[PDB]
């Protein structure tokens, strides 16, 4: 008890509702902040990114 | 990322053509405290590394 790796939960969502066009709040890995998002077609990510 | 039981003489034991030793770097057969426990995987053809 309280040592080691496998933990609980105590996690959020993880939701799948990514509503793009709207201000919405977001958390994402790490960083917090408030926008609106929008779908776009890009390539300049890389498998660690 | 453990908590091991490093040797006094620790040393490897290479695979390709084993050698007469036996490569005995530490004995903690205890499933002991990891902290952390990850597999990469990288290039065999590649000669250096960074
Ligand atoms: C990371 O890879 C190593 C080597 O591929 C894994 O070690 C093997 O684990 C199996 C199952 O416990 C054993 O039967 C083999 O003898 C091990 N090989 C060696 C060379 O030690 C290791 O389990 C992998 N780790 C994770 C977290 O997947
Ligand atoms: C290496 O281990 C094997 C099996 O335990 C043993 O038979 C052999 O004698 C060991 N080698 C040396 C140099 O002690
Ligand atoms: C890296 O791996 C790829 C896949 O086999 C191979 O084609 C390439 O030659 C490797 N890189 C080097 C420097 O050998």
């Amino acid at each position: 008890i309280n040592s080691g790796t496998t933990c609980s939960n105590d996690l959020l969502y993880s939701n799948t509702e990514v509503s793009t066009g709207v201000c919405v709040n977001y958390d994402l890995y790490g960083i917090t902040g408030q926008g609106i998002f929008k779908e776009v077609s890009a390539a300049y990510y890389n498998n660690w990114q | 990322a453990c908590q091991y039981t490093m040797c006094e003489y620790p040393h490897t034991v290479c695979k390709s053509k084993g050698s007469i030793r036996n490569e005995s770097w530490h004995i903690d057969s205890s499933e002991p405290l990891c902290l952390f426990k990850k597999n990469f995987t990288y290039n065999v053809s590649a000669d250096w590394l960074y």
